[PDB]
């Protein structure tokens, strides 16, 4: 599976050659590095292409890296029932850039996207329905940041004077601890 | 002395095989939740001397 | 694949169907509702009854497991994959060992392996359980719970003998299983899967051929392989339809290759389709049981656990040697390192495919987890599969669909 | 406690430390005859998982999770377990506690 | 508010290195923490503290900060420069050395 | 300066060829472990985790801490020599060793206090393997009683010798020591008496076991529990770099952190220590005095008591050690404001204003690292700076030599006694040099001890003028942190302290705990913690300590230094320039600036070099020209070492140290 | 694009599910073209769940915070509305379509001018943008029966609550570090009343923070 | 505080782990009885070990 998934990613990058930036192969896993510009022709193409057949997505999520000029990924996962292999779609996006939405491709992307905008912040463009769909009505941030605190800035209580369930700034009884055991010693490579 | 029978983790009854005992151990209590007896936190306003807490101390003028 | 303005047979538009609909039945089909999952607010739009939207507002259980995750060490995050599809937790566990496996290039003892796959197929039965039997309480059949959960009852105890906890077990971990079983313990688990094929043929008799629950379930939600391909589905969801995929065969993973067992699939992709296999999956996970259980007694004695750098010694050891200690200390306190790297490990789990993407950067806790439920897939797709049915049937579609909200929402 | 009648724990912090929960709150002093011991040990029951994960942890057998299971409470702060409850409960639960090391013992 | 942008010293208690690569971006605690009387916990109110970011370079660190508008200081680090020994291991016996060298 | 090309691994590097192999490793980034080896000290090579493989040497490892690069055989037609890190006898080598460490290692993990910053822990997880194969009983070793500062383990030693070559080299003791041979040799200290210096707290970081720890730590927390604030200390002037480690509202425990100009990686055991006194004493809510009796008072009332005595009268401000230079700078802004004197050398320093060369000198700290002669005037820098006297007897191990006017101490190396009074300092300066002596580096140390009395600016003339005749860099060494700070903002006054007392109705004392006000004026005191300046104060404003809150620390070489928040003041007490900016409104005198932020920017733009941290300014040298010289003998600064400061008075282990001193000395 | 879809989702899952239920309203919001309302660089995301940037320190209010926030201003036919803080207008044409006539007020001449030219292109005269600070209001044509501000305030200027008439209605989202509370007032007496009505969040307008000085 | 147990030894070197079958006790440690004062305590259960001096048997 690993000179087969080479061999796929050959093809993908010489029928793509515009879309796709870079391959890899690690862990038995193919990944595909893609131009934001060209990622929904580069999945449509996954899609219906014969040697590569991914009719399934799996999920679409966002990965945060501050220390980055283009601090998010956001990473397609597909699935081949038919070719029975996988793929992995990766694509940079800075804060505040649209991503163009997969709904057009498939109807099942709608909820994935949803969740990035709403756990990362990021808009796509091209979407029905794009409102938060996890946190609270009216939520302020996007706590998958690594920016946002653990336990964010808010939180609800019933007063009685309202009679209401209201926000109030968080007070914690019990300070959350963040214990830091790693080691300074990194271990030697072996050859 | 008989829950672990009652729950039958032990097959034996405590009469048959009796559990040892520490001499340190202390007499089994029931839940005491809705009695004077219940525990609580030291700093709990039932207590009604609650244990004040502090981490300096103070100087105190002459 | 819009009804809200309604097409009649005569070609007839009503005047009140030309205004604008800005005065609709919409209702609100949970969270509190018995066929609502505790957590699911879904509204609906209803036209004398007819579903015409639906529109699931999920979160109502979000609680920030995948934030929570990304300031504990790997063992310690374990616990959270109990408390995703919380009917099956060692199931959902076995996601994140093998994921944590793979990027630190670890090999599991035999006897771990063996027993996951017996536990992994309990997990199995137990969700059945839960699924087929409610999914029976909402088409209005009171009694196939109490029978089911009986059976449940006595496989959650073999949850506790193998670890201690009734649900949330903890059990399996990076580099093997937590304990060995004891030998009574599998004497125990044989016994009952000589009983359990009684259970499936009195739940059969009572329901399969029952003509209101054929009138309940037969054309009711009809999911074509192009459906299936639009929403993303997985397990019974496609199987129902008739594709013959499971990735304990398709992309098989610990030592299901030397198992056997059959694939159920479904000629109409129904929700009577779907009855059906997953009775079917059923019977053939206590058939793994029983030879998990002879593979068993039949190997020989070795440990459960990788030890060496990945998992703490034994408490014998611990208490003796001066390696063990440390390792023991560190271990528990640090944790292994997981090389810098990215895996998704996927499992047939019995909700359908359930996956960890884990993004790991060379230290002892995860940069990002993301955690892939089936049912944030399937629950997606009501609004599709609701559309024109009465709102009889949206209790029957929920079961068929076999949503657990821990996962739907992490 | 250990047969002799003194704590096991030494306020070594492992089960703090692995609590996935954040349950365990400890502080330790050397105590008047040098011996290292904690003088707070907390476990707030409405944090715990119930995991084990702490005895398994725990180097010396001090903190464990005992066999009772019917302990309800009135109030919420009652379910705020101080160091003196912790040890009370080994104090009475010791004799099936010390059994059931012993069955698991093999597998441990 | 005012964040710290500084490269982690090694602890003085171990001689390992690999905690001395990364900058890292930190909101100091903002205002005194307090003890719970219930039990004695330590109470807070700040969240922010929580957060702890990490980056490569310096540089990295203060462009996250002005394009978030966070008032920031940068520590600089002390690095420690090699003691070259100019006869090495063999000072411990050189014949001007002031007293016999202890092993 | 002929970089030779060594290849480690499979990375070709360029170094200096006095460097050993693991230096070289170090500079390519390539982890090398180790036990036994210490950038600082010498080179022992005992515990051979450090082994490497020299390609095309001979089989048997190498020990990369003792090999260095000009050592290795060149490369065959001059291709760099090669060092593997990474080849299976390395791999081996390394199991090896730490299996030998192991064995008779006691299981002691869970009750040491070095579990989870363990270096042989950590070691031991990254390069051994996982499993025992020791089944002989172990060795138990015997404690040492080395004093209330180090609890001994000694069955943990692995027999590193990191404590005896920094006790003997570096702290210039002659205590500790290996006796017996084979297994059964013991580190132990001569008779088991306790260690006899003010730096030994330092071998608790060197050693890489919990063998010697710190007794006021013991059992009290986890590395892992602990945030981490890098700061400066103040218990000196030297400004040494320091972690401070708390949990949650307290301090647990003080560590160095390096800082080559300044301390490397040494503190004293004043600045280790104290911390057992930052939360005793305090001062936590405002008092008057009322009918004679301090009584406690809120802090809108204390402010309206302290700005009626303030307003309409004549005040002297009084600046004390341990004050920040932006609450000096501010008590300037408001006291002058009212037509009022700030002085700042409460110590009777005769420190000349506004000339930054004779205040603070021409030399940097690290200078005395390559001086060949250095010179010492009314100064033991045994007591004022053990950390840089550490940094003398450095210099005197590679040859420097010492010489000192004053009273015969010991100061861990020999010295020339010039002599102990005015006339010895006479004849260094009227004495003529050679064009050889003039062209080698070398120093002047003046102490505050040399200065503090009528003739103090003379003294200083001459030490400059011996400085300018011998070529050599000027230093003038402070007791006080908040000094030269202090100088920079120009909080003086022409006569000193008199000068500022005289004709007083109220002084404001800032934190001036040293000197006493005599009865007579309104005193209001700003400060921490209850001593001499609470005693004799009739309003008491409660203000941080120097762990809690951001304060710049001019240090004794004119190095600007930040010190950072760890935690916050008990109670009510308040940072020290909020308490002045409040007071200013209620004075009718609201200052320009509602922010420290705000106060920083003003104080730069007053004295720029400010501006610039952990940069030590270029000072033109402007020589003093008054040389008339007294008769007395040099008396030295600082009398007891541990109790110079309220908080160090405030410690009891201070107080301990102290007393255990005494009962030596008699 | 299909706008007319993505709007009627707006309303049935933004709004209608946030306890709005003044048809009026549900009306409105069904029918003014959100995308004509925003930056021409913003026209795709138009009917996000979140407030729009409009420009530096002022946004377009999210589809949920408007809705609620008209629905218990609960304006009638004959009410005479001030929005502060109009922006390109999407709000005073929503309330036009309910109250009687709204004077919107905008204070970047920018942004005024560009409400203008969209209030015109979409058929809307019962709105007059007036050019001016936010925190003064438009004194000239008081007192108004509702008002709406459509930022985040820390105080409500009295001059600004003076333009109410008696009985009147002011709706404002309060900001308290990273809470935000909208509430509701009612003047009686000549004195504003407020109470709570739900939680949101907005960036605080220009012109309503509070005095902050140094504190002890 | 009173030792919670003491044993009377012949030996000046002993082992202690909590006297409890097959890991039930403490990691098991090594203690050296001084010379001078004759005991020595463990540091996981706090038994004092004592001399017995006219038998102590030198290894
Ligand atoms: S059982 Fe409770 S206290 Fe123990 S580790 Fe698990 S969560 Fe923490
Ligand atoms: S209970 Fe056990 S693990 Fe926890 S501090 Fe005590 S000895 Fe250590
Ligand atoms: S020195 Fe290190 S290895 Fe030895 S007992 Fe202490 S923590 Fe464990
Ligand atoms: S006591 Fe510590 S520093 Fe001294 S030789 Fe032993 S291990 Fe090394
Ligand atoms: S570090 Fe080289 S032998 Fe110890
Ligand atoms: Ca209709
Ligand atoms: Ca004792
Ligand atoms: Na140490
Ligand atoms: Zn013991």
């Amino acid at each position: 599976s690993d000179e087969a998934l080479l061999e796929l990613a050959e093809h993908i990058a010489l029928r793509r050659e515009n879309d796709v930036i870079s391959t890899q192969v690690a862990f038995g896993e193919l990944t595909v590095n893609a131009t934001l510009s060209g990622v929904i022709g580069l999945i449509e193409f996954l899609r219906n292409d014969p040697n590569c057949r991914f009719s399934t997505l799996i999920d679409i999520t966002a990965v945060d890296n501050p220390a980055r000029p283009a601090r998010f990924d956001v990473v397609y996962h597909l699935l081949s029932m038919y070719q029975n292999q996988r793929i992995r779609v990766k694509v940079q996006v800075r804060e505040d850039e649209l991503v163009p939405s997969l709904i057009g491709v498939f109807p099942g992307a709608n909820w994935y996207e949803r969740e990035v905008f709403d756990l990362f912040g990021i808009l796509f463009s091209g979407h029905s329905d794009l409102r938060r769909i996890l946190t609270d009505y009216g939520f302020r941030g996007h706590p998958l940041r690594k920016d946002f605190p653990t336990t964010g800035y808010v939180e609800v209580r019933w007063s009685d004077i309202e009679k209401r369930v209201v926000y109030e700034p968080v007070n914690l009884v019990q300070e959350y601890r963040q214990f830091d055991f790693l080691s300074p010693w990194e271990g030697a490579k072996y050859v | 002395e008989w829950h672990g029978w009652l729950h039958h983790t032990y097959k034996e009854p405590p009469t048959a095989a009796p559990l040892a005992h520490k001499p340190w151990e202390k007499p089994h209590e029931p839940n005491l939740t809705g009695s004077s007896g219940a525990y609580h936190p030291a700093g709990s306003l039932y207590r009604a001397q609650p244990v004040e807490r502090r981490d300096y101390d103070a100087w105190q003028p002459e | 694949g819009d009804i809200r303005k309604n097409s009649y047979d005569d070609g007839s538009m009503d005047a009140l169907t030309g205004e604008q609909s800005i005065r609709n039945f919409n209702i609100n089909f949970g969270p509190q509702h018995p066929a609502a999952h505790g957590v699911l607010r879904m509204v609906l739009e209803l036209d004398g009854e007819i579903v015409e939207r639906a529109d699931p507002h999920i979160g109502l259980l979000h609680r920030g497991t995948e934030k929570l995750m990304e300031s504990r060490t790997y063992l310690q995050n374990l616990p959270y994959l109990d408390r995703l599809d919380y009917v099956a937790p060692m199931n959902q566990e076995h996601a994140w060992c093998l994921a944590i496996e793979r990027l630190t290039g670890t090999v599991i003892p035999r006897r771990a392996s063996l027993i996951r796959v017996l536990y992994s197929e309990i997990g199995r039965i137990l969700n059945h359980l839960m699924g087929v039997t409610t999914g029976a309480m909402d088409v209005g059949a009171l009694t196939p719970p109490l029978w089911g959960f009986e059976a449940r009852e006595e496989l959650m105890i073999f949850y506790e003998r193998a670890c201690g906890a009734r649900l949330h077990a903890a059990y399996f971990r990076p580099g093997g299983v937590h304990q060995d079983l004891p030998p009574d313990l599998l004497d125990d688990i044989e016994e009952w899967c000589e009983r359990f094929p009684k259970l499936v043929d009195d739940l059969d008799t009572l329901l399969t051929e029952n003509r209101i629950f054929k009138q309940r379930l037969v054309d009711i939600g009809i999911v074509t392989e192009a459906d299936a391909l639009d929403w993303g589905y997985t397990g019974v969801m496609v199987r129902g339809s008739g594709l013959a995929w499971d990735l304990r065969r398709s992309q098989p993973y610990e030592c299901y290759d030397e198992f056997d067992f059959q694939i159920p699939v479904g000629r109409n992709g129904d929700c009577y389709d779907r009855y059906l296999c997953r009775m079917a999956e059923m019977r053939e996970s206590c058939k793994i049981m029983q030879q998990a259980v002879q593979k068993l007694r039949a190997e020989p004695a070795g440990d459960v656990l990788a030890r060496g750098k990945l998992t703490p010694p034994r408490r014998a050891e611990m208490k003796r040697d001066m390696e063990s200690l440390i390792h023991h200390f560190k271990l528990y306190t640090e944790g292994f390192k997981v090389p810098a790297g990215e895996v998704y490990a996927a499992v047939e789990a019995p909700k359908g495919e359930f996956g960890v993407y884990l993004v790991a950067d060379g230290t002892n806790k995860p940069w990002r987890a993301k955690l892939r439920a089936p049912g944030f897939a399937h629950l997606q797709s009501i609004d599709w599969m609701s559309r024109g049915h009465m709102l009889a049937d949206v209790p029957a579609i929920i079961a068929t669909l076999d949503i657990v909200f821990g996962e739907v929402d992490r | 406690r250990y047969p002799n009648g003194e704590e096991r724990c030494i306020a070594c912090k492992l089960c703090e430390a692995v609590c996935p929960a954040q349950a365990i709150t400890i502080d330790a002093e050397p105590r008047e005859d040098g011996s290292r011991r904690t003088t707070r040990y907390d476990i707030d029951m409405t944090k715990c998982i119930y995991c084990g994960f702490c005895q398994e942890a725990c180097p010396v057998d001090a903190i464990v999770e005992g066999p009772n299971f019917e302990y309800a409470t009135e109030t919420r702060e009652e379910l705020f377990y101080d160091k003196q409850k912790l040890l009370a409960n080994g104090e009475r639960w010791e004799a099936e506690i010390a059994r059931n090391l012993q069955l698991d013992a093999p597998y441990r | 508010m005012r964040v710290r942008i500084y490269k982690p010293a090694r602890n003085a208690m171990q001689s390992g290195t690999a905690r001395t690569r990364n900058w890292v971006l930190d909101f100091p605690p903002a205002d005194p923490r307090a003890i719970d009387p219930l039990m004695g916990w330590t109470s807070s109110d700040d969240t922010q503290s929580q957060v702890r970011l990490r980056f490569e370079t310096r540089k990295q660190a203060e462009d996250y900060a002005r394009e978030h508008g966070l008032d920031y200081e940068v520590i600089e680090p002390h690095t420690r420069a090699a003691n070259i020994r100019p006869r090495g291991y063999g000072e411990n016996f050189a014949s001007d050395r002031r007293a016999p060298w202890t092993h | 300066a002929d970089l030779r090309k060594i290849k480690i691994d499979d990375t070709i590097i360029e170094v200096d060829p006095n460097m050993t192999l693991i230096q070289a490793c170090e500079m390519a980034g390539i982890e090398v472990p180790r036990f036994c080896y210490h950038e600082r000290l010498s080179i022992a090579g005992n515990c051979r985790m450090c082994l490497v493989e020299v390609v095309g040497g001979p089989p048997k490892p190498a020990a990369s801490c003792a090999m260095q690069v000009k050592d290795l055989r060149p490369g065959p037609e001059g291709a760099p020599s090669e060092i593997r890190t990474n080849s299976p006898m390395v791999k081996k080598a390394r199991e090896g060793v730490m299996e030998f460490l192991l064995i008779n290692h006691p299981l002691d993990c869970p009750i040491c206090d070095q579990g989870g910053e363990c270096d042989l822990q950590d070691q031991a997880m990254a390069y051994g393997v996982d499993f025992s194969r020791y089944r002989e009983p172990k060795r138990a070793t015997e404690d040492l009683n080395l004093g209330p500062l180090v609890e001994t383990h000694m069955t943990r030693c692995i027999s590193c010798t990191r404590c005896v070559r920094f006790t003997t080299e570096v702290a210039g003791i002659t205590q500790m020591g290996q006796t017996g041979r084979g297994e059964d040799s013991e580190i132990t200290s001569y008779l088991n008496q306790t260690l006899e210096s003010n730096m030994q707290g330092n071998i608790i970081d060197l050693c890489p076991v919990g063998a010697l720890v710190s007794k006021p730590y013991a059992f009290t927390a986890r590395p892992w529990e602990l945030t981490k604030t890098e700061s400066i200390d103040v218990m000196d002037a030297l400004g040494s770099s320091i972690r401070i480690d708390t949990k949650g509202r307290e301090v647990m425990r003080i560590l160095p952190r390096n800082h080559d100009g300044v301390n490397e990686e040494w503190i004293s055991d004043k600045t280790r220590f104290v911390w057992d006194g930052l939360r005793r004493q305090r001062l936590d809510r405002p008092y008057i005095r009322e009918n004679g009796r301090l009584r406690p008072a809120s802090w809108p009332e204390a402010l309206e008591a302290a700005a009626r005595a303030m307003k309409g009268k004549k005040i002297a401000g009084l600046i004390g050690d341990l004050v920040p230079a932006e609450a000096a700078f501010s008590l300037k802004q408001l006291v002058e404001g009212l037509g009022g004197k700030v002085e700042c050398r409460v110590d009777g320093a005769r420190l000349p204003a506004g000339n930054r060369s004779a205040y603070v000198g021409t030399a940097r700290i690290e200078d005395i690292d390559d001086a060949e002669m250095i010179q010492l005037i009314g100064t033991n820098p045994r007591d004022e700076a053990p950390v840089l006297n550490a940094r003398i007897r450095k210099a005197w191990s590679k040859g420097a030599k010492v010489g000192l006017v004053g009273e015969p101490v010991d100061l861990t190396y020999d010295y020339a006694h010039v002599g102990t009074d005015r006339a010895a300092l006479e004849s260094l300066s009227s004495r003529e040099i050679s064009d050889e002596t003039k062209a080698r580096p070398s120093i002047v140390i003046v102490g505050q001890g040399a200065i503090r009395e009528a003739d103090g600016e003379a003294v200083l003339a001459h030490a400059m003028k011996l400085a300018e005749n011998s070529n050599s860099g000027l230093l003038i060494l402070h007791t006080a942190a908040g000094r030269v700070g202090a100088m920079d903002v120009g909080a003086v006054t022409e006569g000193g302290l008199l000068a500022a007392i005289d004709g007083a109705e109220v002084v404001y004392n800032l934190g001036a705990d040293e000197v006493d006000i005599d009865q007579g004026p309104f005193v209001i005191y700003q400060g921490s913690h209850g001593d001499r300046g609470a005693h004799r104060a009739d309003i008491i404003l409660p203000g941080a300590c120097y762990t809690e809150e951001s304060g710049l620390f001019v240090n004794t070489e004119g190095r600007p230094q930040l010190a950072m928040r760890a935690n916050f003041a008990p109670g009510e007490g308040k940072e020290n320039w909020a308490i002045l900016r409040a007071l200013s409104a209620e004075l009718g005198a609201t200052q320009p600036w509602d922010s420290l932020a705000g106060l920083r920017r003003k104080l730069v733009e007053a004295v720029p070099h400010l501006a610039q941290i952990d940069q030590v300014p270029q000072n033109e040298w402007q020589p003093l020209g008054r040389f008339d010289l007294g008769q007395a003998s040099f008396r030295y600064a600082i009398r007891d070492f541990y109790l110079t400061n309220p908080i160090a008075r405030s410690s009891p282990l201070m107080g301990e140290l102290s007393a255990m001193a005494a009962a030596r000395k008699a | 694009t299909d706008f007319a879809q993505r709007r009627t989702m707006m309303v049935d899952t933004q709004v209608r599910p946030n306890e709005v239920t003044s048809y009026p309203v549900i009306e409105a919001m069904l029918n003014v073209p959100r995308e004509q309302f925003v930056p021409e660089s913003r026209r795709d995301v138009a009917y996000v769940g979140n407030n729009i940037d409009l420009a530096p320190g002022r946004v377009l209010l999210e589809p949920r915070t408007l809705g609620k926030m008209m629905d218990i201003l609960n304006l009638q036919n004959g009410d005479l509305v001030l929005d502060v803080g109009c922006g390109y207008g999407y709000s005073a044409a929503v309330m036009a379509r309910i109250a009687e006539a709204v004077v919107a007020v905008e204070e970047d001449a920018a942004m005024a001018a560009e409400a203008e030219g969209r209030l015109a292109a979409q058929d809307v005269f019962n709105v007059a943008v007036v050019q001016g600070a936010l925190a003064e209001g438009c004194p000239g044509q008081a007192p108004y029966d509702a008002i709406l501000i459509e930022g985040a305030v820390e105080q409500v200027p009295e001059a600004l609550t003076e333009q109410l008439r008696e009985g009147g209605r002011i709706v404002a989202l309060f900001r308290e570090g990273n809470l935000g509370i909208v509430r509701l007032g009612h003047k009686l007496d000549g004195r504003v009343n407020w109470r709570f009505a739900f939680n949101a969040v907005a960036p605080l307008l220009p012109g309503f923070a509070r005095p902050r000085g140094f504190v002890l | 505080i009173p030792a919670p147990e003491i044993q009377t030894v012949t030996s000046w070197k002993v082992a202690c782990d909590g006297d409890e079958a097959r890991g039930l006790g403490h990691p098991r440690v090594w203690l050296a009885i001084p010379r001078d004062t004759g005991w020595v305590e463990c540091g996981y259960c706090d038994k004092r070990f004592v001399i017995d001096r006219e038998h102590a048997h030198d290894d």
